[PDB]
């Protein structure tokens, strides 16, 4: 029988080959990653119909492999626990990654080192499966941790561009951040529990306090921020865009992203609990759909409008999370969604930029709806599940997660609602810009560029992932049916309906049908414009990430700095400095006792007859003085 | 019985006396000589870890002779979890050195054409001074060689390193030796302690009997003194194990000698410091330990934040892996000294994880800067393209000391991490902002040295970047294995170490808290 563990094994292993065998399989590697990517996979399948096969607790599969750090009360065993919630995310993550792979193979057929390529993409996917499938917090640290590397390695790809280290490395530092928060998260969890693991940490939750318990929350919903580019650690995710095309199709679908998510609703149990921390995911999820919605409508590049996107739809997706069991399972149901049709978005965006000379700029593009029909018909898929329509996936996750957040109740209802509707609303008009500005309209085309329909081999990952964005969201809210395959991991929950569904559904498509019609106005009706045009404060604003890449600039970067010479120069001045003082003291007491080497017999003479010292000191120790 | 800690710490000593006795003409033959010597403790160290039984008692494989009776000192050898680890550190690691120093004094003029087997005789005698340090179960014994591994050390920093060598060796030596010597003060007190008390025959320097002594209550001796006798030990494995602010001789000896003597400066040998607090300051002074963990505690995640942050300041990459190290040793001292399971099991792994990955990154460091001919990090770019091996190597040594949990260093500083927590969570906190600065300094010199464009005179010009030849490629394979191996599966190391740790946890009445 297949165990669970295969699950990593496949695509580390094939990895491993990649990064080991080196240029030996340079010219059949691609080949070697997909075919991982495609096993695991099919692993996963098999493994959620066996799930599927089993009912009531039965449903989940724990396995623990080894020992891991058996130090003292910490007995920490290697597992996985693929549960409910689990397989949702590894089906997830194996299928979009091995599409993702199969459209990397023609994405990066025409650049050198694709081996190397297909060996970090199978890491990522190794570590996504690790961070997910791992039945306690340290392995799941080891899989965040992994998922941090793996990006940091996809995003410095092409190392020779300046931009793309630069993302790498802030993607990894701002992870890290994360990261940290996680750690202290998991000190606390040890110290007041004496447990890592998913089953211990969960039955000793009740327990502690709530002030225990929010602090748990709070860091583990910074960890998130720091994957799911959550603010204030949401400014990497516009720089990650320098790597290729399908790096950030992978990141933004699935694993990097999705580990916020994954880390909040896993960790249901505890937030719960803790009231306090459900509040701070909340608000950390509106404000940051907020930003991104607004980051999104002023960028330019189709990378970093649909960066914006994707933050803008995490934070949608933390919101849900933060509002306890009510919207835990819709928010699952929102990122599968999500992982479909934004990656159909991406590859898309991937395929529009190989035809357009590796062009990212939304204003030179234009008119290209007849220039690429699968890719026009590919991002227009994943554009009306985006956006929400009755029939596309999004529409049900989207209203799913309004209704779930405007009945929280209250004046937190009410802003929760409030937020999600503006959310909408900017999604819907930032899109449409978007398309609008690629598809329709005059050409716009410069350098004498010439598209061409891209490739079966990216091609088909294409329609795969439009027929996703279609029919995932409608197969999983219809009957409830991905409500209730989560119901026995995630909190159970009733439907407080404090406003008709019909009249959320109605206010929602309101709100995109005048942002799509803003968006025509301007863009449709009135000629795209080739240059950047000015505009309110807010606009420029915008165009630098609501100067969120400043603000790091500004405090940290500058703030680092500036300790960073403090520290040197204690450094070089006072810590060596005590040394230098010795040494010289020590220097300027041995001249001077050399000064008492004169040299003339009679002065040497003298100092023996400082011998009345001796005689001196021998009386007065009778002396008793 | 045979006495296999006596031949494992002899050998690397009669095997450098031989070295150095080669005649001139026989520079590979030294070479290789030096190797197999290497490889031999190596072999000795294999079966006595593979003899060793963690369950057993603590001491094991112990040797007992009369050394100088009149001094009350023994040649007492014997070998612990804690001891063991890191002797199997050091032995695996000096026939790397050796392999990776293949041609570091092939320049050296002079000398009567010695200077290749001076330097592997240097080397081999520091390992064999390395090795009895750790075994020896005397204080006096312990800190013989614990003072006189320094000097074989100073003269292969002075002799062979960059321009600057004779005044890195001349602060390595003093700095050292000034601590060493409050050592000697320490233990003078401790043997004059020991004759006043009547739990003793006379004045003593067994270990486990004064242990053992102290432990029962039967050798109770006024606090103040025993607080002046943990001050002067504590302060000479400070300067040993560069515990802040003491660090300040580590980057310059570390970035003048040569990258092999610098790694055994830092991975090595700087390691006896650490491991003289974990078995002689807790042990010998329990009550003056617990009194000052505070402060050392304090100083300890100082060390990490301030040598992390002035890594991130350096311009040379080999004064930056330098400061990274003594961040590296703030962790070990801080999960030394919070006394707790967890913690000590941690600092004692992460003494193995950061030999072998201060080791591997040090190194190819020093490959680097030996293809190029500055240490400067401005001074390369785009390194990457030009040697892809080279720089991934790199990549892989710095997520190492970044602490990956795919790599063997985040288990051991998250173990010390945790342990920290549960007794000092601001401590424990304030580390933790190391997990982000290591990441910086480790990214952002990647970033400027090997992502790029290729600098002038990288690709082309007289001195190109080329790619590890295969020697440095079976020097560098071997640390990241183990690297990978210790990360993904460090359970046989903490087999041995868990025992150990317990037993000094017991000796000195701490225990790990229990969870609220
Ligand atoms: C709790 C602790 C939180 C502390 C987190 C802070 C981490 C360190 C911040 C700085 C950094 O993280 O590193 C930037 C430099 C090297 O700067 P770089 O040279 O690498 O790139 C520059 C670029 O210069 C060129 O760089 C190459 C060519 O040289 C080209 O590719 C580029 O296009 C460009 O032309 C460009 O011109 C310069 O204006 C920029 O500074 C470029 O960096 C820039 O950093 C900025 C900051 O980033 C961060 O994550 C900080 C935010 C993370 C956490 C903040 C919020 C968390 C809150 C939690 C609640 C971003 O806006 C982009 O990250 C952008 O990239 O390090 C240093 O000095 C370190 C000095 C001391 C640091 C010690 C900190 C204690």
């Amino acid at each position: 029988w297949l165990p669970v563990w295969l699950l990593i094994a496949l695509p580390a292993a094939g990895a491993t080959i990649l990064l080991l065998a080196g240029r030996r399989s340079d010219r059949w590697g691609h080949l070697l990653g997909c075919a991982m990517s495609l096993a695991a996979f099919a692993v996963g399948t098999v493994l959620f119909a066996g799930m599927l096969g089993r009912s009531g607790e039965e449903r989940a599969v724990h396995e623990a492999l080894f020992s891991w750090v058996p130090v003292g009360g910490l007995q920490v065993d290697f597992g996985l626990q693929l549960d409910q919630l689990s397989v949702c995310f590894v089906l997830l993550i194996t299928g979009v990654g091995s599409l993702i792979h199969i459209y990397s193979i023609g994405y990066m057929a025409e650049d050198p080192d694709r081996r190397r390529f297909f060996a970090y993409l199978n890491l990522f996917l190794a570590a996504m499966l690790l961070l997910v499938l791992a039945d306690n917090y340290l392995g799941l640290y080891a899989g965040w941790e992994g998922v941090g590397l793996a990006s940091y390695l996809l995003i410095g790809f092409w190392s020779h561009k300046p931009s793309a280290a630069t993302a790498a490395k802030k993607a990894f530092v701002v992870n890290r951040v994360g990261d940290m928060g996680l750690a202290i998260a998991l000190m606390i969890m040890f110290a007041t529990i004496g447990s890592i693991s998913f089953a211990g940490v969960f039955a000793a939750a009740p327990g502690l306090s709530e002030a225990t318990l929010s602090a748990i929350g709070l860091l583990l919903l910074l960890g998130a921020c720091g994957k799911s580019a959550q603010v204030p650690l949401q400014s990497w995710l516009g720089d990650a865009m320098e790597g290729p095309t399908p790096v950030s199709a992978l990141i933004h679908a699935a694993t990097m992203v999705t580990a916020g998510v994954y880390l909040i609703v896993r960790s249901g149990p505890i937030f719960d609990l803790a009231p306090t921390a459900q509040t701070g995911v909340v608000i950390v999820g509106a404000v940051t759909l907020l930003f991104g919605a607004i980051i999104g409508c002023a960028k330019d590049d189709i990378k970093k409008a649909l960066a914006a996107s994707t933050m803008s739809q995490i934070g949608y997706m933390v919101l849900a999370a933060g509002l306890g069991p009510a919207g835990y399972a819709f928010a699952i149901m929102h990122l599968l969604t999500h992982g479909f049709f934004k990656a159909g978005l991406f590859l898309g965006a991937g395929s529009v930029m190989h035809a357009m000379n590796d062009e990212v700029n939304m204003r030179r593009y234009g008119g290209l709806r007849k220039v690429l029909p699968v890719t026009f018909a590919t991002f227009g898929l994943g554009y009306l599940a985006i956006i929400g329509v009755p029939p596309l996936a999004g529409f049900f996750s989207k209203d799913g997660i309004i209704e779930a957040a405007l009945g929280a109740g209250g004046a937190r209802g009410v802003i929760l609602g409030g937020a999600a509707i503006l959310g909408a609303g900017i999604t819907a008009f930032y899109m449409t810009r978007v398309m609008l500005m690629t598809f329709f309209g005059e050409k716009r085309w410069a350098a004498n560029s010439h598209p061409h329909e891209a490739p079966a081999v990216m091609t088909w990952p294409m329609i795969l992932l439009a027929v996703g964005s279609v029919v995932s969201g409608g197969a999983l809210a219809i009957g409830g049916t991905l409500s209730h395959w989560l119901e026995p991991v995630v909190g159970t929950h009733e439907a407080h309906h404090a406003v008709p569904v019909w009249v959320v559904t109605a206010i929602v498509l309101a709100v995109v049908a005048v942002g799509i019609a803003v968006a025509y106005r301007m863009y449709a009706r009135q000629a795209v414009p080739e240059e950047v045009p000015e505009g309110s404060a807010l606009t420029v604003a915008a165009r630098r990430d609501l100067y969120g890449d400043a603000f790091n600039e500004a405090v940290f970067m500058r703030g680092g700095q500036t300790l960073t010479a403090a520290m040197v120069t204690v450094d070089d001045k006072a810590v060596d400095g005590t040394a230098g003082g010795l040494a010289a003291l020590v220097s300027r007491t041995s001249d001077a006792l050399r000064q008492v080497q004169t040299g003339f017999a009679r002065s040497y003479a003298l100092s023996m007859l400082g011998g009345s010292a001796l005689v001196v000191a021998a009386i007065l120790a009778v002396q008793l003085w | 019985t045979f006495p296999w800690l006596t031949v494992l710490w002899a050998v690397p000593v009669v095997g450098a006396a031989v070295v150095i006795l080669l005649p001139a003409a026989q520079q590979v033959l030294a070479k290789w000589l030096a190797l197999a010597v290497s490889v031999l403790t190596l072999a000795v160290t294999a079966v006595v870890a593979i003899g060793f039984d963690p369950a057993a008692a603590q001491y094991q494989f112990v040797e007992s002779h009369r050394w100088i009776p009149s001094f009350g000192t023994g040649y007492i050898l014997g070998v612990d979890g804690i001891a063991l680890a890191l002797v199997v550190l050091t032995a695996v690691l000096v026939p790397l050195l050796i392999i990776a120093g293949w041609n570091d004094a092939s320049r050296q003029t002079g000398l009567a054409g010695r200077s290749v087997q001076a330097y592997l005789a240097l080397t081999l005698a520091v390992e064999g001074m390395v090795l009895m340090s750790l075994v020896a179960l005397d204080i006096l014994l312990f800190y013989v060689f614990f003072e006189a591994m320094l000097i074989p050390m100073y003269f292969l920093i002075g002799g062979f390193g960059g321009e600057n060598r004779s005044r890195a060796a001349v602060k390595f030596l003093l700095y050292n030796l000034f601590g060493g010597l409050i050592m000697l003060a320490a233990v003078i007190g401790l043997y004059v302690v020991t004759a006043g008390s009547d739990a003793f025959a006379a004045g003593t320097f067994d270990f486990r009997e004064i242990v053992a002594a102290v432990s029962s209550g039967e050798f109770a001796v006024n606090p103040a003194i025993m607080n002046f006798l943990f001050l002067g030990f504590m302060f000479a494995f400070a300067v040993k194990a560069p515990l802040w602010p003491f660090h300040r001789w580590l980057p310059d000896a570390a970035v003048e000698a040569t990258p092999a003597s610098a790694v055994l400066m830092m991975a090595v040998m700087d390691k006896v410091g650490t491991f003289g607090m974990l078995r002689y300051c807790l042990q010998l002074f329990p009550d003056a330990s617990t009194y000052f963990r505070p402060v050392v505690i304090t100083l300890a995640a100082i060390g990490i934040v301030y040598g992390a942050v002035l890594a991130i300041g350096q311009t040379d990459v080999m004064r930056l892996i330098a400061y990274t190290s003594i961040s590296h040793f703030g962790f070990i001292i801080l999960g030394i000294f919070v006394m707790t399971s967890q913690g000590q099991s941690g600092s004692t792994l992460y003494m193995i994880n950061h030999g072998i990955s201060t080791a591997a990154l040090f190194l190819i460091a020093g490959f680097l800067v030996s293809r190029r001919g500055s240490r400067l990090i401005d001074s390369y770019g785009g390194v990457q393209k030009v040697a892809p091996v080279l720089a991934g190597t790199f990549l892989v040594a710095g997520l190492a000391t970044l602490s990956l949990p795919g790599l063997a260093p985040f288990i051991s500083e998250f173990l010390v991490l945790i342990g920290t927590f549960t007794r000092y969570p601001v401590v424990a906190v304030f580390a933790a902002t190391a997990l982000v600065l290591s990441a910086v300094y480790i990214l952002w010199t990647y970033q400027r040295m090997m992502t790029g464009p290729v600098r002038d005179g990288i690709g082309d010009g007289d001195r190109p970047v080329r790619d590890l030849v295969p020697r440095e490629l079976v020097v560098v394979a071997p640390l990241l294995a183990l690297l990978l191996v210790l990360g993904i599966y460090p359970k046989p190391a903490l087999d041995v170490i868990n025992p150990a740790v317990e037993h000094t946890l017991t000796t000195i009445g701490q225990t790990d808290p229990e969870p609220t």
